[PDB]
Parts: C-alpha cells; sequence; structure tokens
C-alpha cells in the first residue's frame, strides 16, 4: 500500500593500460533509484429496497461482474493509452517514440 | 420521490424491470354463479320424438 523502491546501477566504471611505474588511473562507480505507489479505483450504486428484495433480471449480481469487468478494463486504458492515467501510473505504451 | 427511470438510482417503476415483476393472475374472486332455468324445475316433464 505505501508503494515500493527499485534500486539501478548506473557508473560507467573503467579501468586502462599502463606501463612498468607509468602510475595508475583512478575511477568512481555510480547509483540511482525510482519509487512507485499504487492509485485507488472505486464505484458506488444505488436501489429501492423493493428492487433489492425482488432481485429482477438479477440486475444485482449482474451489476457486481460488470463494474468488475468495467474495473479491469479501466487499468487496460490506462497502461496502453494514457486515457483515464491517475497520476501515479508511470508510462504508457502509446508513449514510445518508435512507429 | 425521483424520476420515472432516474438516472443515478436503480428502482422497481424502471422502464428498464418491464416484462419482469408482472402481477400474478388470480382466480375470479366474484364470479357471479351461472342462472338455470326456473320453468324446466317446476313443470312436469314428458317425453318427446
Amino acid at each position: 500500500a505505501t508503494g515500493i523502491v527499485i534500486p539501478h546501477w548506473t557508473g560507467d566504471v573503467s579501468a586502462q593500460w599502463i606501463g612498468e611505474g607509468d602510475m595508475k588511473p583512478i575511477t568512481k562507480g555510480n547509483m540511482t533509484k525510482r519509487d512507485v505507489h499504487p492509485a485507488k479505483i472505486a464505484t458506488i450504486f444505488v436501489a429501492s429496497a423493493e428492487t433489492v428484495r425482488a432481485n429482477p433480471a438479477n440486475y444485482l449480481g449482474t451489476m457486481r461482474t460488470k463494474v468488475a469487468t468495467a474495473i479491469a478494463m479501466a487499468f487496460d486504458n490506462a497502461a496502453l493509452h494514457g486515457t483515464n492515467a491517475p497520476s501515479a501510473f508511470q508510462g504508457y505504451l502509446d508513449q514510445s517514440n518508435k512507429t | 420521490g425521483f424520476s420515472a427511470d432516474h438516472s443515478q438510482i436503480a428502482q422497481t417503476k424502471d422502464t428498464m424491470f418491464t416484462g419482469y415483476l408482472d402481477p400474478v393472475q388470480a382466480k375470479d374472486y366474484f364470479a357471479e354463479a351461472e342462472k338455470t332455468s326456473i320453468v324446466q324445475r317446476v313443470a312436469q316433464k314428458i317425453p318427446m320424438g
């Protein structure tokens, strides 16, 4: 829930040829990190108590599956196309510069 | 209350549920019994051809 942090190496570590006594070179490595956090997706739906008691056409059980279906499709439209992406998502596939 | 098919609430009256929740067919609780002949009850029967 608090997100995660990913470490990465980056330094161009280096070494060089020498002759006898040709006093030796010096080098330094380097490091970096990226963090990411989850977003929330939600909805509410409302009915008369008589509609709930009678459950016409199995509308309640239908809605339970249909909102689940919609929530999965909202994840793809975020990650593929950026369409409604919450700002905590990083990158989307249509954002690339190769066609 | 709310509109006949309100945009944010599901109700029994919504158009969406036509063809469900139909009223149940009862017997006729007010069936007036058939009349029948009084003449054929009082008058003397005879054979016929």
